[PDB]
């Protein structure tokens, strides 16, 4: 019974644009959320892991940062290629809950 | 095995073959040998590490905070005889010990230089570094808890209890959640059993209803029980243990005691207590419906010293719960003083 | 790796079915693998897991009605559903915990509708 | 609690305190309630309608056997015309419905041999025809609190007041160390093993119950299905994952007729299993020597798992219910008549 | 010997309610206390039952909504009930095991009804 | 799941008569069956167990009889307290079941 | 006292009454309370001490040395609460443990503060002082060893065994130089005999004559062993003991083996020691006329841990007297390298 919350609801941007997402929780995890990309029709991708930790095979522009209860997502460069769905889950105690997710549109 | 079992009393005895769970808690595990999978292939594990980006290891136990104690000069006397500037630094053990993200890899390849074994006699002591990679301590602030690997060690072979014996361990493959197996003894035997490994020695009893009777904990680890060593474990709430599944409290009927719920907020802090159901020295506790709520545990002495003297609960069992740790006599999260305000008393500051 | 679902469909409610994800390129008992879904139109929800020792452990949406099983001969995990209701249709993945304790790799996912 | 062991296979020896359980599996003198209380119990419950006793497990029947002379001596030189009888025991032991009444007095007289009378009340044995199952009591005794010890040699009963159908839990000892964990009592002795996951690994048992074991005394009782458990259920089997094999299920069809058991996963001498997806379905387990002495060489399974289950009865090499010949038909075999 | 349960009212589908058995003339942790219900217009069912020694078993049915325990302070039975669903409501009756394997003592019902 | 089956399902008989009710089993439950009495608006009450023995307070009129998977339940001599709803329930494994109902009228 | 004993290839048991002697050696010694006579009557000790000219104390064992850890910060508190400017520093042992010529006296009357009993719990610390009662440590500055105290306790009540019992001591009101009986047990049966204390293990065997078998010292103390505790005392002289005299080695014939005289020159620096009739590693001694004559004992491996790998002795007897410690082998006085010259080699620079 952790509930898992995303502000805001949609982003518009441009290519080469800054992206920020934010996360938060109903309680104190403090490390342990992960950050995962959605494009239609196909399974999630996980970027970042331990609240800090970049996944192997995806590129340096995701960074992830924060702890307690407040986390962001962050995107410096962005491309042609990261227009999907994100999605933040806790990881500190079963059951294991997502957020509402957050998209990113072409602006 | 084969074993013999003897009765004081009368002087005789009873032999035979089965399974015997020993007290091996309090017994220091120093004197023995240990193997880590490999000195070649440890440092090049370490290295690999290194490279990846974990800066330290979090400890699961004190056997483990012993083991890279014992390896760390041979450990830096091969990393420095390949040219890896590269250092181990091995700290001192808090409670409670939480946990980490990161884990150990298995290299491909281990390192062409060295020696093929442990406890190889006479080696330089190396030379110091300024890449340091820290096994637990105080030194929460080069590197934080994030950047640390934890429960990254099986153990293959053992033979506590003989103080001279070899300890054969192995850096594993996959993620885990769960405590070792290999050192864990459970027993039941007629109206008494026992949840035990090399920390934990917990007993229950047979009254009107199985019940826990007292634990001694020497360590405050963060794994999980694994359920293959726990009696009884189905039909139980997580809300009613009194050790909590956070810190690797069995998942059963035995951790329960009727009228008190999950103990989240007592004294961890400790570096060694013992629960036991009994007042402290000089303290009465009265069952009442106008006692507070619970809440953080308490000492029974205050700072300076002074004994405080009647406690309450709302709906507790007599004999009420306490921690007897070195401090001294600490309450159960149910029972408050009634009298003196809380704000005169020392409470934790830890929660599981 | 791979990960590779099964035979979802249609099935009219207060029935029962029962999916699969064949593994390859790793063994099925030496990971945590998770059942997730995701009802249309909707976020992603965690259902089962199993551990690699063999403990299981469940969501109050599912608590008496799933089961996650394993075989490790044919190198498989399963998922047994049984009184379907209306709220079950959605689309079903295999994961695994990789580090931190998030999911690592996923499988393409499988359609449930009960109707 | 005190007390040290040896390890042979590293030869290394200690000491200290702990928990020991022992395989156990004669030296006990047993003592009821008592010799006045006792026979009052059978007075009411034969004037109540009870006319037999069906024994639990052989620490009954041996009990019964030991004290049927006195509780005659007793109950005759009190002017009650009633004697008890007791028989052999055969296996399984099944449930009876009712249970002996508590007396509110001790019989008046009491503290030389007595003659044959036309009452019987039967205690376990061949007479299921003037005393049917159906008027028997079963379960109705406890071990004392401190009746049982490592150290006792003289087990202290007392006649049960309530009604339950779980077998006594102060026998009862399980543990596990390691990769190796054991669930046993009086009558089994069952063994598991730790190879990828946890599985049953042999099991020694010189009777069959019916009791339920208890859940406070097993190893992982959660997420598991009686389908799975290989001795069943209905058996005092425990509801354990360490009760489980890969491949198998509930044996409900075994040779339970027997008189002392012993599974084993090996092949029987002389045999081979082939794993087969062109073979018969499961039943009844067969035998592999025909009543004749020809022994039958040819086995498959449907999708069972190497090496096979067996049952090593003292009269034969039974196989599990998954495995069935190629060749030979299984009308001329030699089948088991009992299920749990 | 006696048995009166309590709680038991309406409520709306989806919600949760818990019933309570107190016993007279005799103490709850010596007999195995069961839970039935029987439908209006219907037969009875078998919902669950406690052993004297604490293990608990369920139907499947209400295999993991409901939930049995007891207390033996103040010698009540209790019957924890979530996320209640239409076909939930009936007369539910407060039983004890008695001898063959059938009900002897019973209680008096209580009404559950489950509609908005 | 035991599937426990009744009949008749109604029968009207007169003070004084004879009636016979029989249960039946989808398998063998052998000698483990339970007979009850219901009159309207009250708890059910106990008659036989074991499928012959009867319950300590119930009138003698009352008897049973059955094994395997055929069953029976007479009375003798019908009373003006004897018209109620009866049910039979197998003991044999869980879950306990018990039958549809038969109702003994006029 | 009862006992039984086991005998594991026919599982059965022996039992009776009798003297039993265990083997106490390489076991913590941490987990004991101690009951130096009374606080105030320690602190009046310490007070006077110090006032008559007795600077620090050296510890006779390892055990006092625990003990006065146990009791420092209790001891500073009580004398804190008297008005007495006096700080008790405890330090660590190393060995040899040399003795002192002072002894600790016997006041006549207690301080007139304080508490009645060891470990009290909550006491407020006591502040740091300009004046330092120095226990053993690496303190020999301030104030040399022949101003120390040394052996001025006595054991009388223990429970060495039981992890959780008391010890009982008092200051005695003699100067004395054995070492004390309390916690001492001799056992001969057969073709075996044992001397054995708390930090000593000395086995004798019955060859064509008894001789010493082995050894393990996990300290190197240097009070007498009383003759009352020690077996054929009489028709040995001092020059043939292979354990010396001065460092509490038995005047017994089981100190002997023959072709060998005391060993006064010893590697007695280290921590801790085990004595074998075996050669080391990698090494072989020949018996000839032309060797050496015996000098300070030789470590087998040299400073850069090469293994020398010829050795001689002149009218030894094989096997060789050799000593296990940390560093690695080393060989007794009479036996000498063969070719390579001593000045190679790291030698002892102790004598007893």
């Amino acid at each position: 019974d952790i509930v898992m919350t995303q502000s805001p609801s949609s982003v518009s941007a441009s290519v080469g644009d800054r992206v920020t997402i934010t996360c938060r929780a109903s309680q104190g995890i403090s490390t342990w959320l992960a950050w995962y990309q959605q494009k239609p029709g196909k399974a999630p991708r996980l970027l970042i892991y331990a609240a800090s930790s970049l996944q192997s095979g995806v590129p340096s522009r995701f960074s992830g940062s924060g702890s307690g209860t407040d986390f962001t997502l962050t995107i410096s460069s962005l491309q042609p290629e990261d227009f999907a769905t994100y999605y933040c889950q806790q990881a500190n105690s079963f059951p294991f809950t997502f957020g509402p997710g957050t998209k990113v549109e072409i602006k | 095995h084969h074993g013999c079992s003897v009765d004081f009393s009368k002087k005789e005895t009873r032999c035979g073959t089965g399974v015997f769970v020993y007290n091996d808690v309090e017994a220091w595990r120093d004197r023995y040998k240990y193997h880590p999978d490999s000195p070649r292939r440890l440092a090049a594990a370490v290295k690999q590490a290194w490279e990846d980006g974990i800066c330290g290891i979090s400890s699961v136990s004190r056997m483990e905070n012993i083991m890279w104690r014992s390896v760390e000069g041979e450990l830096n006397a091969i990393l420095e005889e390949n040219g890896v500037q590269l250092t181990v630094v091995v700290g001192s053990v808090k409670n409670p010990m939480w946990r980490g993200p990161q884990r150990l890899p298995v290299p491909v390849n281990e390192l062409p230089h060295g020696w093929k074994a442990w406890g190889k006699s006479y080696f330089v002591r190396a030379a110091k570094t300024n890449n340091s990679f820290v096994v637990d301590g105080d030194t929460l602030k080069e590197c934080p808890l994030k950047h640390r690997a934890w429960n990254s060690f099986l153990v293959e072979d053992h033979g506590f209890g003989v103080f001279h014996t070899s300890v054969w361990l192995k850096v594993r493959e996959d993620y885990s959640l769960e405590c070792d197996p290999a050192v864990i003894g459970t027993a039941v035997k007629g109206k008494e059993a026992v949840h035990s490994d090399l920390g934990y020695w917990i007993e229950s009893e047979k009254n009107d209803t199985w019940r826990l009777k007292r634990a001694h904990l020497i360590e405050m680890k963060t794994c999980e029980w694994p359920k293959s060593h726990t009696l009884w474990t189905d039909g139980i709430e997580e809300s009613d243990l009194i050790i909590p599944k956070s810190l690797a409290g069995p998942l059963s009927h035995h951790n329960t005691r009727e009228g008190y719920r999950t103990q989240m907020k007592g004294p961890w802090h400790s570096e060694e207590l013992e629960i036991r159901f009994e007042e402290c020295p000089g303290t009465k506790v009265h069952v009442e419906e106008t006692c507070g709520t619970r809440g953080p545990s308490l000492r029974s002495t205050t700072a300076s010293g002074r004994v405080i003297e009647e406690w309450c609960c709302r709906e507790c069992t007599m004999p009420p719960l306490s921690f007897r740790a070195k401090d001294g006599c600490w309450y159960g999260m149910e029972i408050r003083p009634r009298k003196e305000p809380e704000s005169n008393l020392v409470r934790s500051m830890v929660t599981a | 790796v791979q990960l590779v679902e099964s035979g979802g469909g249609l099935i009219q409610p207060g029935g029962s079915l029962r999916l699969s994800c064949a593994a390859s390129g790793f063994t099925i008992s030496s990971k945590y693998m998770s059942w997730v879904r995701q009802a249309p139109g909707k976020g992603l929800e965690w259902v089962s897991i199993i551990y690699s020792s063999g403990s299981t452990y469940y969501a109050d949406s599912v608590k008496g009605r799933f089961t996650i099983s394993r075989d490790i001969s044919k190198n498989t995990l399963y998922l047994q559903m049984n009184s379907l209701r209306a709220e079950d249709t959605a689309v079903y993945y295999c994961a695994s915990l990789g580090s931190g304790s998030a999911f690592g790799y996923w499988g393409q996912g499988t359609l449930v509708t009960v109707s």
